[PDB]
DNA sequence: AAACTATGCATGCTCTACTGCTTCTGATCTAGTCGACT
DNA sequence: GACTAGATCAGAAGCAGTAGAGCATGCATAGTTT
């Protein structure tokens, strides 16, 4: 299916776009069904939850005698529901704004974030939108730079923000977006230098073995018809094992 | 980094540090103890495993568990909490400065010496191990002991055998009406003196302005998630640790309470059979599909089995130039591997000399890779990585393998088919025009989650009782009005040149 | 000694002069059930600060809030006191249509009297408002004294009655302020009285009082014939004997 | 042609298990002090 | 001898991250009725 959106650079500019899930990890549908060793029913099963306080007696609570809270550090405060819920982050949703631009050396894969890749089009039989997202991608390609941008699905959805940049290709054009992390989604490790390090200094047969290694397992191999690098072991097109 | 964090907070309790200078000015207790609320509210939020202490030396009541005199401990070493932030802002207004000295008293004798001593025993008495041991000394004043020289030297003595045992201490010294001179008294008590920090400071310490910067995020020490095992051949074998240099936040999980008490409360599950009413075990049960009207039935051990294909870690397949390795063929965030060497030695130096090789033929190593039994097995990329440091010596991004996860067939969906529609030059030229207006540089940390923010700010709110939870600014937002105010008539141009007149987008 | 006998009570308070432990403490002993969290069963929330926990609950129109004084009230009395507007914060829609027969949209009542605490409570309850008018506000004014005959008042002796004053040189003209002694303190003081005194000499001016400059008369004689109304040239001394006095004299003696 | 209903899907939330890493705690070996004995 | 100390090493609790299952709910689009 497509999601439909407006494209914001500014309060006035906007282009209708369409969204799809280009990337997505496949997960099995069905789930397995906890039935009886004998009957081999699942009427015959039956799962129940129950709460009880931190007493020997095990006291019992009724479901509806159950408070929301979080903990504070050596306390807890109660937080309830309705509480949160009136008190929680609010924003518009299905909006999808250009923040801004920035050089594409700036964005690094290592930092991509998210469980998806979202390709934007122009809005189907949309002349003037084609047309507008057509300009963009070719100024950004031109420019070498990619768009900052606020993505949220809807309003439940939280807000994110996220990278697009242009992919154009003969058979058709359009913008690849993926999440980016946020400031609190940055672990700060620090790693011992391996290049000054003594201790494990390689000498100069290791790197030679390493390099006649290297040589022989290479998986891509040069055309010299073309002078094009074809892969031998493509790994991308390999359906997943596991469904089979 | 292993063990927790002490903090011990040093406050002195003389007459001039409770006197303020100039008007709309507050006085330097009010400050440290502002100070302190914000370094109490910094660890509650990203590390609530350290222990903080407050101790009062100048007072006129005594409490120590020595009964040295002129010296209180308002609170011993412990994880911090709202009921001790309360506790402090009880003192944070003027009624506040009054109940203080009511209840504690100012304007008395002390030793440096003894406040010292006092301290270490604090330290002394935690059971638990402490990565490390530090202690901030609020005081304004800088020749205490200006009329006693005997108690100078029980002081420097006491700083020594501090300092020996590994206890680090700072002097955030406060704003004087004549002037701070560290080089006079304190420059031996301090553990590390800094050059710059010799003249006479006539105003606040740098260090305030940091210490109140309020910090909201979760600090999480380094930890290898799994110390997995590479293996270029069926013999040849290296260990390698992966790590998670990018990791999505979450809030805390809820947790339930009692309406009545507000008490935790314990949730557990059973299951039985509805006829014979018994405890049933997961050893006593079948998996069952149905597909149509048939149905198939098979163990938890065989559904498990089910998804085995090898032993866990990673086994290496070749190697790919990194120009075959598409930027949009992205599925999971990207791991780091790095040698541990805690385990098979040796592997380091083959670690190093696989890293540059592969920069210097810019080959990333493609591999299987089983994170763990029963999982079925994906196929990654190491790119190699060099280490990056910026100016002074400071790393930003270490050295290693970039472990990418390529996706399969099935993860790939195929788009709808599209008609291209090239772009004329001239509307080309005008959205490079808007892009070179709308130019911006970008860091990794130059956005906040709004909703992390938003929950941390009313967990705070409802904790300390206060007034309203102060609303948190949203960088995620495009500020429009200044956007639009910059593009200037860009924009109607583009949308004469593109959009035609009847169009109402 | 169980007034409360099985009632569910919440506390949220804060920052009062009786912390939430001696509350608790007493509404345990009292009979009366306490719970940290208000739920279904709850009928009343004891709030002595408005912190975001009462917000919240006041926004939530499901629950309501009390004033710590109710409580401390029932306590000093050993009984179960009705509610009333002044100890309630919030009012949930049922108790709203119940105080909204009873008693007036303010915290004043319909059925039982009000004494002057009570009359001064519900004047605190209303705030001030901006839909009148100075001219209109005095003609009610008026208009209600009269209605209930109030005019027996001492302030109010000069309410209909207004009185010009020649302060200026030039009449309808407030560039041409006399620096007079006696002048400017009588008119001060009768419109302290309840007398309005207006600069711009229109057809609504009744009483006009002149000082010893007699100059003027002759002005004010031939003035007074084109309008409708003619008003009355009085002395100084008819006020101050009024004042003196407590009540209206008669004009003819000082015209 | 427009209004109401239907399916369909996505994403965030909750729970329960699962595995692996880090820290705390309980069981097990010796120096010193007092005492017993020949 | 006995004991208490001291140290010291092996097992259990907590945490973090992942997968699999079931649902809230709202936003889109196809079908039926007036």
């Amino acid at each position: 299916i497509h999601w439909p959106c407006r494209l914001t650079i500014g309060s006035n500019l906007s282009i209708r776009i369409a969204a799809y899930k280009s990337i997505l990890q496949e997960r099995v549908k069905k789930t397995w069904t906890v039935v009886d060793a004998k009957t081999l029913k699942k009427e015959d099963i039956q799962k129940e939850t129950v709460y009880c306080l931190n007493d020997d007696d095990e006291t019992e609570v009724l479901k509806e005698d159950i408070i929301q809270g979080f903990r504070y550090g050596s306390d807890i405060v109660p937080f309830s529901k309705v509480d949160e819920e009136q008190m929680k982050y609010k924003s518009e949703g299905k909006c999808f704004s250009v923040l801004g631009f920035c050089k594409s050396s700036q964005v690094q894969r290592r930092f991509f974030m998210g469980n998806q890749v979202l390709k934007v089009f122009a809005a189907r039989d949309d002349e003037a939108a084609a047309v507008a997202l057509s300009s963009l991608i070719h100024a950004l390609d031109d420019l070498d730079m990619v768009a900052i941008v606020r993505y949220a699905y809807d309003k439940r959805a939280n807000p994110q923000v996220g990278v697009a940049f242009p992919h154009i290709k003969h058979n058709y054009e359009c913008l690849v977006y993926v999440q980016l992390p946020f400031m609190e989604d940055l672990r700060q490790y620090m790693f011992s230098s391996l290049k000054n390090s003594k201790k494990y200094a390689p000498t100069e047969a290791q790197l030679n073995a390493v390099d006649a290694l290297i040589d022989s397992m290479s998986l891509a191999k040069k055309d010299e018809k073309t002078d094009t690098l074809e892969d031998l072991f493509p790994t991308t097109k390999i359906p997943n094992p596991r469904f089979q | 980094y292993s063990g927790r964090d002490s903090l011990i907070f040093l406050v002195d309790a003389s007459k001039a540090m409770f006197e303020s200078q100039s008007e709309d000015e507050l006085t330097p207790f009010d400050m440290s103890i502002q100070c302190i609320q914000s370094v109490y509210i910094s660890k509650i939020i990203s590390s609530d495993r350290d222990l903080l202490a407050v101790v009062f030396y100048g007072t006129e009541k005594d409490k120590n568990s020595v009964n040295f005199k002129n010296i209180y401990v308002l609170q011993e070493l412990d994880n911090p909490g709202a009921k001790r932030i309360l506790e402090l802002d009880q003192f944070k207004g003027q009624q506040g400065q009054k109940r203080f000295q009511d209840m504690m008293g100012h304007g008395s004798d002390y030793s440096l010496s003894e406040v010292l001593w006092v301290c270490a025993n604090l330290f002394s008495d935690v059971q638990f191990k402490m990565s490390h041991k530090r202690i901030m000394l609020f005081t304004n004043e800088d020749n205490p002991h200006g009329n006693d020289s005997a108690k100078a030297s029980r002081a420097r003595t006491k700083a020594g055998d501090l300092r020996d045992t590994g206890i680090f201490l700072d002097l955030m010294h406060l704003k004087k009406p004549g002037g701070f001179d560290i080089s006079l008294f304190y420059r031996d008590i301090i553990s590390i003196a800094e050059d710059e920090d010799l003249r006479v400071h006539f105003e606040e310490s740098s260090k305030l302005e940091d210490l109140l910067r309020k910090v909201r995020a979760k600090e999480t020490r380094k930890r290898a998630l799994s110390r997995l095992k590479l293996k270029l051949n069926k013999d040849i074998v290296i260990s390698v640790g992966i790590y998670n240099l990018v990791q999505k936040a979450l809030k805390p999980p809820p947790i339930k309470l009692y309406r009545e008490t507000n008490e935790p409360v314990k949730t557990k599950t059973r299951t039985f059979n509805t006829s014979t009413g018994g405890l049933l075990l997961p050893s006593d049960t079948k998996r069952s599909q149905i597909y149509g009207s048939r149905q198939i039935i098979l163990e938890k051990e065989e559904t498990e089995e089910l998804k085995r294909f090898d032993d866990p870690g990673l086994m290496l397949m070749g190697f790919k130039p990194l120009v075959l390795l598409k930027k949009h063929h992205y599925l999971r965030p990207s791991l780091f591997v790095y040698p541990e060497e805690s385990l098979v030695i040796g592997s380091s130096t083959l670690f190093s000399a696989l890293l540059i090789k592969c920069l210097e033929k810019e080959v990333a190593a493609l591999c299987r890779y089983t994170p763990r039994r029963n999982i079925p097995p994906y196929f990654v990329a190491l790119v190699p990585q060099e280490e990056e440091l910026d100016d002074q010596k400071i790393q930003v991004t270490p050295p290693g393998f970039q472990l990418v996860f390529l996706p399969f067939a099935d993860d790939k969906r195929k788009m709808p088919f599209t008609e291209k529609i090239m772009a004329t030059p001239e509307q080309v030229g005008k959205m490079k025009a808007i892009v070179e207006k709308l130019r911006f540089t970008y860091r990794s940390d130059s956005f906040e989650n709004p909703v992390l923010q938003q929950h941390f700010r009313n967990l705070e709110a409802l904790a300390l009782d206060l007034m309203e939870p102060e609303q948190a600014v949203d960088l995620t937002l495009p500020k429009v009005e200044a956007m639009n105010k910059r593009l200037g008539s860009l924009v109607d141009e583009f949308k004469e040149l593109v959009y035609p007149p009847d169009y109402n987008p | 000694s169980n007034i409360f006998e099985d009632v569910e009570f919440c506390v949220m308070s804060g920052t009062d002069s009786q912390p939430k432990p001696d509350l608790e403490n007493r509404i345990a002993e009292f009979g009366g059930y306490i719970v940290q969290n208000p739920g279904p069963d709850t009928y009343c929330v004891i709030a002595g600060s408005e912190n975001i926990r009462v917000k919240n609950i006041i926004l939530s129109n499901k629950h309501d809030v009390v004033k710590p004084a109710w409580l401390l009230e029932c306590f000093k009395t050993k009984s179960f006191v009705p509610w009333q507007p002044r100890f309630m914060i919030h009012m949930c829609p049922s108790t709203k249509e119940h105080f909204a027969r009873e008693y007036d949209c303010y915290g004043d009542s319909y059925f039982i009297d009000t004494d002057l605490n009570q009359l001064k409570e519900v004047f605190s309850g209303i705030k001030n408002s901006n839909e009148q008018t100075p001219e209109e506000m005095a003609s009610l004014i008026a208009d209600l004294e009269y209605r209930y005959s109030w005019d027996c008042s001492p302030l109010s002796m000069f309410r209909r009655h207004t009185v010009y004053l020649d302060s200026y040189a030039v009449i309808n003209d407030l560039s041409t302020k006399n620096e007079g002694t006696r002048l400017a303190i009588k008119a001060l003081e009768l419109r302290f009285h309840g007398a309005k005194v207006v600069s711009c000499l229109a057809e609504g001016v009744s009483h006009v009082i002149i000082g010893e400059d007699h100059s003027r008369v002759a002005d004010f004689k031939a003035f007074r014939r084109t309008f409708k109304r003619k008003f009355k040239i009085l002395k100084e001394s008819w006020v101050t004997d009024s004042i003196d006095k407590c009540e209206l004299q008669e004009e003819n003696q000082y015209l």
